[PDB]
C-alpha cells in the first residue's frame, strides 16, 4: 500500500537554511531547502561567469537610475527656462508682497533651496506620485475624453434648448502634488498630496491643505515649493508666489523602464470583496494574532 | 397520537437493555434464517470507537451473553457497510421480561400526561454548551480511516440547527480529521473502494430543560448515562458527508 | 401625594361616597406591610366606613349609525343622535359625555377602611386575599436597582494633610497605614469585607485595556483642534537623522539661531496637581491613556497622531502621578523589604 | 510549511510547462513590520534574465522598448503597455503565522524533522511563508538572473525587492 | 501599590415595597363578555377563554403617583468581586503564546473560546459562558466593572452622588434635541463640566477614546467582539448613544423613564444576565433618569470602619479624614438602618 | 393627523380643566401626542370637502 | 381527503371482481383532481416504447400517490395519504417484507391478472421495494447502460449476463437490458452520457480550480486533493484559459448533475411495522 | 410545542397599517426563535440584511429561520400559526414569480426585481417588514447554481475581465420575468461551499472507473447527434476492451460516485418547504403541503 509524498516529505525533512539579502542590502529573509524537492532529482546545470553579472549590474544600474533622471531631467529644464526667461518671473500663486524688501536674500535662499532639493532626491516625490496615474489604463481614455470635450466649439442653441444637459469640463478642484523644501533647518517634504485651484478674481493659483485649510508657504520667507499638476504642467515657486513653470519632460526614458517599476497595481479577486464592479467592501479581513484563530 | 409496534427479542440481547428506555436498530445478515437481528446502542457500545475503555470493558463482560457474541461476530466483516446493514425503529416504550420477550417501541409519538430516551456517557456530545430551546437530536456515525483498518465512531448529538447543509457545514468543520484520514486511505490503498466519512440519521426533538443526566444499574452492575427526559421521535432516513 | 394627582375628566358625583359622611377622592394601594404599618402608624386618622358603590358595569351599546360610519368609514363618533341633534338645533354645548352615559344609577353599599388628608377623603386596600396560594407575584412587590461607586488606592496630598479624628484612632507608624492601597466594605449583611489590588487582577490583567487600537483610531478620527492656543500646541518635528558623522555635527545644529518648540509630553510637566484638571490646561485632549502617550506632530509638512507606550510607569504625568507619590511608593517598596531603616 | 510543500508538488505538475523550480522562503519582523505582514493580501514575482529583460516578453525586444510618448490620447502605450506588464507578474502562494515562534521549533511541533547542523536555532514575532518560482532558460540557471519579490497590501500599496540568484544559490548548488 | 488608582462601579437590586395613590375615576376599564375557544383531542379536551380589557385615561396630569415606601432584602450580594473580563471578551489572547497562558493561570481564568456564530446566536439566546456556583449564600454576583483613575483624583468627587465618568452628562440640562449641543457637553474638554467646574475629574474616562470609553461604551465593543448576555453597571454612562437619543423634552423622559428605560436583569444567575422573555419583571432604574452614581460605605483601614461601627447609628453618614485614609459616607442611610431595622 | 377642523365644528362637553402645570408648558413640553397650538382666530375650520 | 374515478367503458362482474383483488394497492395520478377519468390512474398514459425506464422513474417522483377504498357502483375511491399516519399497503413487488423496513418505489420492469384492461388501457402499477435493493438495481441498470456500445466482446457479454440477474432474502430476478434490437433509449443515452461527461468535466477542471482556490488558504485537505489529482493525470497518461470558456464549462457541469438527480436521490415513500402471515399485505407509515 | 405564535406591535397602528396588514394573511413570514410571545422588531429579515455585507450570508441566516403563517390580525397582535408537517395550508406569494401545479417551493431572500419598484410595506418607524420570496424548484437551484458558479469563476480574475462575464451571468430569466442577484460577495460563508465543490470533484475525477471516463469518446465512435456535437465542442482542445472486466468492481466504485455526486449535488439544492396544488388563476395564492 502506496507511501504519501507527504509522509515521505515529512519524515525526510529539510538540512538547509540561510539568510540572503537583496541587492540594496536592504532586506534579509531566509530561504528553506527541502531534501524531498524534484530539484535533487533534475540535475541541471549552474553557470555563473563574469561577463554575465556585469551585465545584470548595468541593468540594475538603469532599474535604480530611473526615477534620479527624471529629478534631473526636471531639474535641467528649470535651469534652462530661467535661462530662457532672463531669470524675471512673474507672480503666479497669490499673495501680498512688499517693493520695500530685501529681495536678493531671497533669491539666495532659493539657491539653497533648490541645491538643497537637489540632494534629497527621492524615489518617493510629487513628479513619480504623479506619474503613477498616468501609467494606469484608465488614464488614457480619460485625458482622451477631456481633451475631445474640452475641444467642442460653442453649442449651436437647439443642443442647449433640448436633450441631455450641456456640461462644463474640469471640476472647480484641482488635485495636486508637490515637494516642500525648509532651508533653516535642512527638511524636505516630499509626499505631500495637496489641493489647488485657480482664483476667480485673478487667474492665480491658491492652495489648500487637503482639509480645506490654506497652506503656509508663500508667507515663509525660508521656504520654496515645488508644484506638479495631474496633466503634469509644473511650478517652481519662491516666498511672495513667483514661480518657475515648464513642461514634466520625461522623453528621456523608454517606455518598459518607467512602466515596469511604476505600474500601479490592480486586484485580483481573493475573499471579503464584492464581485460587482467596484462596489462598496466591508472592513479589512485581517487574520490577526489578537483573536483566537478560525479554522 | 403515539405509534406503537410489537417486536420479538431473546434474553441474551435483551440483558442490558432490559430497562425501559433504549433505541433499537436492526442488522441485517447474509445469513438465511436469522437475517434480521436487533441490537441496542448498548450492545453497539461495544465497537464504538469514542467510548472509554474502562466502560467498553464493562459492556463487554454484560454483554458475555451467548446471543450477543454471535451477534457482536457479524458487525467484524465490514467497517464502511456498517450503516448500511443498520436499520432504525425508533426508542422503545414497554417490557415483558422472558427467554423470548415481547417489547414495544414507538415510531411516531410521546407519552401524555415520563417517557426518557437514555444515551451511554461516550456516546453524547453537543456542539452547544448554552443549549436552545428547542433541541433537534441525532444518531451519527463516523469512520476513523487512519489505522490498518477503519474504526467506526458512534454519537447521539443534540442541536438546535435544523437545516442539514448548514449542520453538516459545520460537522465537516469539527470532524476535519475524518475527512483528511478518508483521502488518506483513498491515497494510500486504491485498491478497495471507501464509501462516506460519516452518516447522519434524523430523530427527534426535545425542551432543553427536559434533559437529565442519569444512573443507570443492571445485574447490580452500575453505569451512568445521560438522557432526554420527554422524547419526541421523528424518524429519519440515513444520509452521508464527506 | 394625594394632592399632586389631578382631578379627572369627570364623574359620577354620587358615586363612591360614604353614606353621610363624605365624598371619596381617590384610592391608596399597598402590600399588607406597608398598609399594616400605615394603619398603627396613623390610627388617629384612619377610621371604617360603609361607602355606596356602583353594583355593576355600565353597559354600552352602539347606535345602528355608528355601525354603518362603522363598516364604511372604520370609525365611531359615540351618542351619534346627540351630536347630529345638537349640530341641527344649533347649541353649542353636550350636556356630558359617552361614558358619562354609563356606570348609572345602581348604588349598593359596601365597608371599607378611609383616612383623612384634609379635605380629602382616601380608600386603603391591602390586595393579600387576590394573591395568595397563586402562582404570580403581586405587582407592587417591585424590583428596584441603584447603581454605586467606591474608590481604592485614591492616594491624598502630602501638602496638606490632616486629621478630623485624631483622639479617636491612632496607626502604628508603618507605611501600609500610610497608603491606602485597600478599600473595605459591608456585606449584604453588616459584616466587613476587602479589597487588595490582587482582587483586580481577573479584569486588570486583561489585553483589552492594554491595546489602544479604538484610542488611536478614535484619536485621529476626531481631528486636530483648529482653536490658536492648541494651534500653537500642535506643531512639533520629528526625523531619523544619520548616526554616521553624529558626534562631529553637533555644534552645527547649534549654530543656527533658532529656538525650537516644546513637545506636548513636555508642556505637561509643568501643570500643577491641582488645576491639571482644570479648562486652562491645553493638553486635556491628548491624555487618553495611562500607560500610552498620544500626540499630534508633523511628516511631510502634514499633521499625523503619533501613539507610543509609556515605558515605566515614571513617564505618567507630574500631575496625574506627583513626585511624592513616587516618594511613597519607594517607602512602601523599602518597608516591604525591611530595609526602612535604610542601610 | 502546508504552502511549501503544496507548491512543490504543484510546479512538478508544470516543471516541462512553465520550466521553473520551486523555491520556499520566510519572511520576518526584518523584511516588513507586524501589521503588514498581519494584513498581507497578495505576493507576486517577477524575473530577470541576466540581460535585463523580463520574461513576459519575447528575448528579442518589444515594441514598450519605444521613447516616453508624452502624446496625451495615448498616455504611454495606455492600454496595451499595462496589460503587458500585468502578463510579466506572476502570483505566489503564502501563508501568515500570526505569533512569535522559534522556526524550528515551529517545525518539529510540524510532521517535519528538521536535521540541521548546529543549534543556530532562531526567534521571531511572526512568520510568513511564501514560495517562488525562478526560471530555467534551458535545463541550466543563469547566476545572474535577477528575481524580484512584490508584496501587495488591501490598500493597493505596495513593496518592491529583487535579489540575483547567485546568492540565493552561492554555494548551494556549485558544491551540487 | 501599582502607578495608579481605580475606581468601582456596581448595580444592585432591592425588593421593594411601594404604595399607589389613584383619584375617584382615574381611568375607564372597558371589558366585553368573555370569549371561549376551543381546541379539542380524542383524549383530553381544552378551553382557551379570553376577555379584552381596554383603559382609556381620564385626565389631563397625572392621576396617579407612586413612591417606593419601604424595602427590605437585596438581591444582590453588596459585595467587591471584580467582573471577569475575560469571560464577557472571550476571544482575544495576547501575543506571545507562553506569556497568555502565564497571565490566564496567574488570574486564575479558563483558556479562550470562540464566541457563538451569528446563526447560533439567533439560534439560542446567548452564550452565558460563565456558569452558577456551586452554593452563594449572598445574593447575585455584583460584578464591579473597575474603570482606571489617576492616582490623585480629587477626593471630594467620591463623597457625593456624581457621575463616575468623571463629567456631567444629565440630558436634561442640555437643550432638547440639540444633538451637536449635547456632544459637545459630553465630550469638549474647553468647555468645563457642568457639575463640579472643570475640564474633567478623571481624564481617562470623561472624553472619547479613553480605556474606560472603549471599554465601557457599547459601540467599541460592538467593533470588538464580546458577549451581551453579560450585565455591566459601567455600560449606562458610557453608552453615548442612547444617552443622547434621552435628550427630549420633560416629559417624554418622564413617560420614557416609567416606561422604556427600566433594566431586564434575570433573577436566578448568579451573574447578572439580560433578559428580553417579558416574563421577568423590569426594574426601575433611578440612577438612570438622574445619570449620577451613589457613593458607598468605603474607608481604606479597618480603624476608620471600626470606629463607625462603634459609634451610634448615624455615624454611617459622615465622611471622614486621617492623615492618608478616608472615609466616604453612604448619601443615604440605608445600610445601618433601612436594612436591617426591619 | 388628526381632525382637528371637526373637532372645532362638532359640538362639545363642558368641564372644568385641570392641568398638572401650567397649559402651554404641558403642550411646550409635549406631555400630549399630536398638538395643533395656533393664535388668534385660524379660519381654516371655515371649509368642509 | 378522496378523489373519485370513472370508467368510460363496461365492467364485466369478472373486471369488477378482478378490480377489487387490488383494494390496498398504491396507486399514482398524474395530478390531484376532486375527480379524474380512468386513462390518467396508473402508469400506462407514459409507456410509449421509444422512452422506457429513467423518464418514467422521474414521473413517478412527481406524480402524487394514492392507496385504494371499498368501491362504489361504477366511480372508485382513491384515498391521499397525510404525513405520519400509517396505511395498509399491498406488496405488488416480487419480494418479501420485514417489520421494519423502509420501502420506495420504482416502475415495473419484470412482468394474467395484470390485465386489468378495458380495452388497449392496463393498470399498470408501480413497484414497492426495499430501498437497499431499488438503490442497487438502479445501480445494475446503469451500469448496463454503461457496457451498451460493447455488447460485441464476449467477457463483456458474459458480464452484463452477470450484471442482470440479482437475488434477495428468498427472491431473484432477470433485470431487462436496457438495450433493444442493440441500441439505446434516448433517455437512458442522455442518463450515461452526462455520467460520463461530468467525470470528464470534473477531472478536467478540479486541476486548475484547486490552485485557483489554493492561492488564498491552502490547508492539507487541498493538498491531499492536489496529490490525487497529480496522480490521476499521471495513470492517465499512460501512452492561459479565457472567461467565457470556462463560464461554459462550469455551467455545463453542474447541469448535468442536475440530470442526474432524478437516479441520484432515492427518496422513501413507506416505512414498515406490521406484516401478515400471509405476507400478501402490510401496514406502513408515510412518508414525504 | 405552541402550535401559535403571538406577534405584538409596539405602536398605536391607523386605519391604514391595520387595513393593509390585514391584506396579508396567511403570508409566509420567518421567525427566528420559534417562541409563544414575540416582540414585531424581530420579525422578518429587516435585521439580518446588510447591503455591505453579502447575500450569502443573508441566505445562510435565512436557511434557519422558522417559517409561519400570519392569520386573524388583531389589535397589536398578529397570531403567527406554525404549519405542521404533511397537512393542507394556503399560501400568498410575495415576489412576481408564477407558480404552476405539482411544483416544488423553496425559500430564498428577495432579489433585485427587473424594475425595482419593492412596493414599501409597513415602514412602522425605522423597521420594515422585509419578507421572502417563495420560488419553485427550477429556479431556487439556477440561482444557487449561478452564485457557486460566479464564485468559483471570479477568484484571481482582475476586475476588468469579470465584469463582462458577471454582467450576463447576474441576471436570470425564469417564466418571463427576470430578476438580478443583488450581492454576490465571495465571503467565507462561500468559500466553505467551494472547497467542499472541490474535493467532492476531485474525489469524483479520480475514482470513475475507465468505462465513465471512455463513454462519450465511445459514443463519438458510435452516433453523431447536436447533443452529442456540444459536448465535443465542450471537451474539444482537453482532448479496445478495458484492461480488466468486472461487475462488482463498477458496483463499488459506482456507489462511491454516487455519495460524492449527492455532496456535490446538495451544494446546489435548497431544502423544499411547499408543494403547490391548483392555483388561484391571479397567481395570488395557492394551496399547498408543508414538507421538509
Amino acid at each position: 500500500d502506496e507511501v504519501a509524498r507527504t509522509d515521505e516529505w515529512k519524515g525526510a525533512g529539510v538540512s538547509r537554511l540561510r539568510e540572503v539579502w537583496d541587492v540594496q542590502h536592504r532586506v534579509r529573509l531566509r530561504v528553506l531547502w527541502y531534501v524531498n524537492s524534484f530539484w535533487r532529482s533534475r540535475e541541471l546545470s549552474y553557470d555563473d561567469h563574469e561577463v554575465e553579472l556585469y551585465r545584470a549590474l548595468d541593468a540594475y544600474r538603469a532599474r535604480i537610475a530611473v526615477e534620479y533622471v527624471l529629478i534631473r531631467a526636471v531639474r535641467d529644464e528649470i535651469y534652462a527656462v530661467l535661462r530662457r526667461d532672463g531669470g524675471a518671473l512673474p507672480q503666479r500663486f497669490a499673495c501680498h508682497v512688499s517693493r520695500n524688501m530685501s529681495w536678493r536674500v531671497v533669491w539666495e535662499l532659493c539657491r539653497h533651496a533648490l541645491a538643497l532639493w537637489m540632494d534629497w532626491a527621492d524615489v518617493r516625490s510629487c513628479i513619480i506620485k504623479a506619474l503613477t496615474p498616468r501609467l494606469s489604463r484608465g488614464a488614457a481614455a480619460a485625458a482622451q475624453r477631456a481633451r475631445r470635450q474640452r475641444e467642442r466649439s460653442a453649442p449651436k442653441p437647439q443642443e442647449l434648448l433640448f436633450g441631455p444637459r450641456n456640461e462644463s469640463g474640469p471640476p472647480a478642484e484641482q488635485t495636486w502634488y508637490a515637494d516642500v523644501v525648509r532651508c533653516v533647518r535642512a527638511q524636505v517634504d516630499l509626499g505631500v498630496e495637496v489641493r489647488a485651484a485657480r482664483c476667480p478674481r485673478t487667474g492665480l493659483w491658491i492652495v489648500r491643505d487637503r482639509r480645506g485649510r490654506l497652506r503656509r508657504w508663500l508667507s515663509q520667507p525660508e521656504v520654496c515649493v515645488l508644484y506638479v499638476t495631474p496633466d503634469l504642467d509644473f511650478y517652481w515657486v519662491l516666498p511672495g508666489g513667483f514661480a518657475v513653470s515648464s513642461r514634466v519632460t520625461l522623453h528621456g526614458l523608454a517606455q518598459r523602464a518607467l512602466r515596469d517599476r511604476f505600474q500601479n497595481f490592480e486586484a485580483v479577486l481573493a475573499r471579503g470583496m464584492h464581485v460587482e464592479a467596484g462596489r462598496q467592501e466591508p472592513e479589512t479581513p485581517r487574520v490577526s494574532g489578537r483573536r483566537l484563530p478560525f479554522d | 397520537q403515539a405509534l406503537t409496534a410489537r417486536f420479538f427479542v431473546p434474553e441474551g440481547l435483551v440483558e442490558f437493555e432490559a430497562q425501559p428506555g433504549a433505541l433499537l436498530i436492526r442488522m441485517e445478515t447474509g445469513c438465511d434464517s436469522p437475517r434480521h437481528l436487533y441490537i441496542s446502542l448498548y450492545l453497539l457500545g461495544i465497537r464504538a470507537s469514542n467510548v472509554s475503555a474502562s466502560t467498553r470493558c464493562l459492556l463487554e463482560s454484560v454483554y458475555t451473553a451467548s446471543a450477543a457474541r454471535a451477534a457482536l461476530q457479524w458487525l467484524d466483516l465490514g467497517p464502511h457497510l456498517l450503516h448500511r446493514r443498520l436499520e432504525t425503529l425508533g426508542c422503545v416504550k414497554t417490557v415483558s421480561l422472558g427467554i423470548t420477550s415481547l417489547l414495544t417501541c414507538v415510531m411516531r409519538g410521546y407519552l401524555y400526561n415520563v417517557f426518557a430516551l437514555m444515551i451511554p456517557k461516550d456516546m453524547y456530545l453537543t456542539w452547544e454548551e448554552t443549549r436552545g430551546r428547542l433541541q433537534y437530536v441525532y444518531l451519527i456515525i463516523v469512520y476513523d480511516y487512519d489505522g490498518p483498518e477503519t474504526r467506526p465512531g458512534i454519537y447521539v448529538l443534540t442541536s438546535s440547527i435544523a437545516h442539514w447543509q448548514t449542520l453538516v457545514d459545520v460537522a465537516r468543520g469539527k470532524f476535519a480529521r475524518e475527512r483528511c484520514s478518508f483521502v488518506n486511505r483513498r491515497i494510500t490503498r486504491p485498491r478497495q473502494i471507501p464509501l462516506c466519512t460519516g452518516v447522519i440519521q434524523k430523530l427527534g426533538w426535545c425542551l432543553a430543560d427536559d434533559i437529565h443526566t442519569s444512573f443507570l444499574v443492571h445485574k447490580e452492575l452500575k453505569l451512568s448515562v445521560v438522557r432526554l427526559d420527554n422524547f419526541s421521535v421523528e424518524l429519519g432516513d440515513f444520509r452521508e458527508f464527506v | 401625594l394625594a394632592e399632586a394627582a389631578t382631578d379627572s375628566i369627570l364623574d359620577n358625583p354620587t358615586t363612591y361616597t360614604t353614606s353621610s359622611g363624605a365624598k371619596i377622592s381617590g384610592v391608596m394601594v399597598s402590600t399588607a406591610n406597608v398598609m399594616q404599618i400605615i394603619m398603627s402608624l396613623l390610627s388617629s386618622h384612619i377610621t371604617k366606613e360603609t361607602v355606596s358603590a356602583p353594583a355593576t358595569y355600565g353597559n354600552f351599546v352602539l347606535s345602528p349609525e355608528n355601525a354603518v360610519t362603522a363598516i364604511s368609514y372604520h370609525s365611531i363618533l359615540a351618542d351619534f343622535n346627540s351630536y347630529k341633534a345638537h349640530l341641527t338645533s344649533g347649541q353649542p354645548h353636550l350636556p356630558n359625555d359617552s361614558l358619562s352615559q354609563a356606570g348609572a344609577h345602581s348604588l349598593t353599599p359596601l365597608s371599607m377602611d378611609v383616612i383623612r388628608l384634609g379635605e380629602k377623603t382616601v380608600i386603603m386596600e391591602n390586595l393579600r386575599r387576590v394573591y395568595k396560594n397563586t402562582d404570580t407575584k403581586d405587582p407592587l412587590e417591585r424590583n428596584v436597582d441603584l447603581t454605586f461607586f467606591f474608590p481604592v488606592g485614591l492616594y491624598l496630598p502630602e501638602d496638606r494633610g490632616y486629621t478630623t479624628v485624631e483622639s479617636k484612632v491612632k496607626l502604628n507608624d508603618t507605611v501600609r497605614n500610610a497608603l491606602p492601597t485597600t478599600a473595605y466594605l459591608l456585606n449584604r449583611d453588616r459584616a466587613v469585607q476587602k479589597i487588595d489590588f490582587v482582587d483586580a487582577l481577573k479584569t486588570l490583567c486583561h489585553p483589552v485595556l492594554h491595546e489602544p487600537a479604538p484610542c488611536l483610531q478614535t484619536f485621529t478620527e476626531r481631528g486636530p483642534p483648529s482653536e490658536p492656543a492648541m494651534q500653537r500646541l500642535l506643531e512639533c518635528r520629528f526625523q531619523q537623522e544619520p548616526m554616521g558623522g553624529a558626534a562631529r555635527r553637533i555644534p552645527h545644529f547649534y549654530r543656527v539661531r533658532r529656538e525650537v518648540p516644546r513637545t506636548v509630553n513636555e508642556m505637561k510637566q509643568d501643570f500643577v496637581v491641582t488645576d491639571f484638571y482644570k479648562v486652562g490646561n491645553i493638553t486635556l485632549y491628548t491624555e487618553l491613556h495611562p500607560f500610552f502617550d498620544f500626540t499630534h506632530c508633523q511628516e511631510n509638512s502634514e499633521t499625523v497622531a503619533l501613539c507610543t507606550p509609556r515605558i515605566v510607569i515614571g513617564n505618567l504625568p507630574d500631575g496625574l502621578a506627583p513626585g511624592p507619590f513616587h516618594e511613597l511608593r519607594t517607602w512602601e517598596i523599602m518597608e516591604h523589604m525591611r530595609l526602612r531603616p535604610p542601610p | 510549511m502546508e504552502t511549501h510543500l503544496y507548491s512543490d508538488l504543484a510546479f512538478e505538475a508544470r516543471f516541462a510547462d512553465d520550466e521553473q523550480l520551486p523555491l520556499h522562503l520566510v519572511l520576518d519582523q526584518e523584511v516588513l513590520s507586524n501589521e503588514e505582514a498581519e494584513t498581507l493580501r497578495y505576493v507576486y514575482y517577477r524575473n530577470v534574465d541576466s540581460a535585463g529583460r523580463s520574461t513576459g516578453r519575447a528575448p528579442g525586444g518589444d515594441e514598450d522598448d519605444a521613447p516616453a510618448s508624452d502624446d496625451a490620447e495615448d498616455a504611454v502605450g495606455g492600454d496595451r503597455a499595462f496589460d503587458r506588464e500585468r502578463r510579466t507578474w506572476q502570483r505566489a502562494c503564502f501563508r501568515v503565522l500570526p505569533r512569535p515562534l522559534e522556526l524550528l521549533d515551529y517545525l518539529r511541533q510540524s510532521g517535519l524533522t528538521v536535521t540541521l547542523e548546529k543549534e543556530q536555532r532562531v526567534r521571531m514575532f511572526y512568520a510568513v511563508f511564501t514560495t517562488l518560482g525562478l526560471r530555467c532558460p534551458d535545463n541550466r540557471l543563469s547566476g545572474a538572473q535577477t528575481l524580484h519579490l512584490r508584496l501587495v497590501w488591501p490598500d493597493g500599496s505596495y513593496r518592491d525587492w529583487e535579489f540575483l540568484a547567485r546568492d540565493l544559490l552561492r554555494e548551494e548548488m556549485e558544491a551540487n | 501599590h501599582p502607578g495608579f488608582a481605580l475606581t468601582a462601579v456596581r448595580t444592585d437590586t432591592f425588593e421593594v415595597d411601594m404604595l399607589l395613590y389613584s383619584g375617584k375615576s382615574c381611568t375607564s376599564v372597558i371589558i366585553n363578555n368573555p370569549i371561549v375557544t376551543k381546541e379539542e383531542r380524542d383524549i383530553s379536551t381544552t378551553y382557551h377563554v379570553t376577555q379584552n380589557i381596554n383603559t382609556v385615561d381620564m385626565g389631563l396630569g397625572y392621576t396617579s403617583n407612586t413612591c417606593v415606601a419601604y424595602v427590605n432584602r437585596v438581591r444582590t450580594d453588596m459585595g467587591v468581586r471584580v467582573q471577569d473580563l475575560f469571560r464577557v471578551f472571550p476571544m482575544n489572547v495576547y501575543r506571545h503564546d507562553e506569556v497568555d497562558r502565564w497571565i490566564r493561570h496567574a488570574a486564575g481564568v479558563e483558556r479562550p473560546q470562540l464566541l457563538d456564530t451569528e446563526t447560533i446566536s439567533m439560534l439560542t439566546f446567548g452564550s452565558m459562558s460563565e456558569r452558577n456556583a456551586a452554593a452563594t449564600v449572598h445574593g447575585q454576583k455584583a460584578a464591579c466593572e473597575l474603570i482606571l483613575t489617576p492616582v490623585t483624583m480629587d477626593v471630594n468627587y467620591f463623597k457625593i452622588p456624581n457621575n463616575p465618568r468623571g463629567r456631567a452628562s444629565c440630558m436634561l440640562a442640555v437643550d432638547p434635541y440639540d444633538t451637536e449641543a449635547a456632544t459637545k457637553a459630553i465630550y469638549d474638554h474647553r468647555e468645563a463640566d457642568a457639575q463640579t467646574f472643570a475640564a474633567t475629574h478623571n481624564p481617562w474616562a470623561s472624553q472619547a477614546g479613553c480605556l474606560s470609553d472603549v471599554l465601557y461604551n457599547t459601540r467599541h465593543r460592538e467593533r470588538l467582539g464580546y458577549n451581551s448576555k453579560f450585565y455591566s453597571p459601567c455600560a449606562q454612562y458610557f453608552n453615548t448613544e442612547e444617552i443622547i437619543a434621552a435628550n427630549k423634552t420633560l416629559f417624554k423622559t418622564i413617560d420614557e423613564y416609567l416606561l422604556r428605560a427600566k433594566d431586564c436583569i434575570r433573577g436566578d444567575t448568579d451573574t447578572q444576565y439580560v433578559c428580553v422573555e417579558g416574563t421577568e419583571q423590569l426594574i426601575e432604574n433611578p440612577c438612570r433618569l438622574t445619570q449620577e452614581a451613589l457613593p458607598i460605605l468605603s474607608t481604606t483601614t479597618l480603624a476608620l470602619m471600626e470606629t463607625k461601627l462603634k459609634g451610634g447609628a448615624g455615624a454611617f453618614a459622615t465622611s471622614e479624614t486621617h492623615f492618608g485614609n478616608y472615609v466616604v459616607g453612604e448619601i443615604i442611610p440605608l445600610q445601618q438602618s433601612m436594612l436591617f431595622n426591619s | 393627523m388628526e381632525n382637528w377642523s371637526a373637532l372645532e365644528l362638532l359640538p362639545k362637553v363642558g368641564i372644568p380643566t385641570d392641568f398638572l402645570t401650567h397649559v402651554k408648558t404641558s403642550a411646550g413640553e409635549e406631555m400630549f401626542e399630536a398638538l395643533r397650538i395656533y393664535y388668534g382666530d385660524d379660519p381654516e375650520r371655515y371649509n368642509i370637502h | 381527503a378522496n378523489i373519485f374515478c370513472t370508467f368510460d367503458h363496461k365492467l364485466s362482474i369478472a373486471d369488477v371482481g378482478k378490480l377489487t383483488k387490488l383494494v390496498a394497492a398504491v396507486v399514482p395520478i398524474p395530478q390531484r383532481l376532486h375527480l379524474i377519468k380512468h386513462y390518467q390512474l396508473g402508469l400506462h398514459q407514459f409507456v410509449d416504447h421509444t422512452r422506457g425506464y429513467v423518464r418514467l422513474r422521474g414521473l413517478l417522483r412527481n406524480m402524487t400517490l394514492t392507496l385504494m377504498r371499498r368501491v362504489e357502483g361504477n366511480q372508485i375511491l382513491l384515498h391521499v395519504p397525510t404525513h405520519g399516519l400509517l396505511y395498509t399497503v399491498l406488496n405488488t413487488g416480487p419480494v418479501t417484507w420485514e417489520k421494519g423496513d423502509a420501502l420506495c418505489v420504482l416502475p415495473p420492469l419484470f412482468h394474467r391478472e395484470n390485465l386489468l384492461t378495458l380495452g388497449q388501457w392496463e393498470l399498470v402499477l408501480p413497484w414497492i421495494v426495499p430501498m437497499p435493493l431499488a438503490l442497487e438495481i438502479n445501480q445494475r441498470l446503469l451500469i448496463m447502460g454503461l457496457f451498451s456500445l460493447d455488447r460485441s466482446y464476449e467477457e463483456v457479454k458474459a458480464a452484463v449476463q452477470q450484471l442482470q440477474t440479482i437475488t434477495f432474502r428468498d427472491a431473484t430476478f432477470t433485470i431487462p437490458d436496457p438495450v433493444i434490437d442493440q441500441h439505446l433509449l434516448i433517455d437512458m443515452k442522455t442518463a450515461c452520457l452526462s455520467m460520463s461527461m461530468v467525470a470528464n468535466l470534473a477531472s478536467e477542471l478540479t486541476m486548475t480550480y484547486v490552485r485557483k482556490l489554493a492561492l488564498e488558504d491552502s490547508s492539507m485537505l487541498l493538498v491531499k486533493c492536489q496529490e490525487l489529482l497529480m496522480r490521476l493525470d499521471r495513470e492517465r497518461s499512460v501512452g492561459h484559459v479565457s472567461p467565457d470558456d470556462e463560464i461554459a464549462r462550469l455551467s455545463a457541469l453542474f447541469v448535468m448533475l442536475r440530470q442526474l438527480d432524478d437516479l441520484i436521490r432515492e427518496q422513501v415513500v413507506f416505512t414498515v411495522c406490521d406484516v401478515s402471515p400471509d405476507n400478501k399485505s402490510a401496514t406502513c407509515i408515510f412518508k414525504g
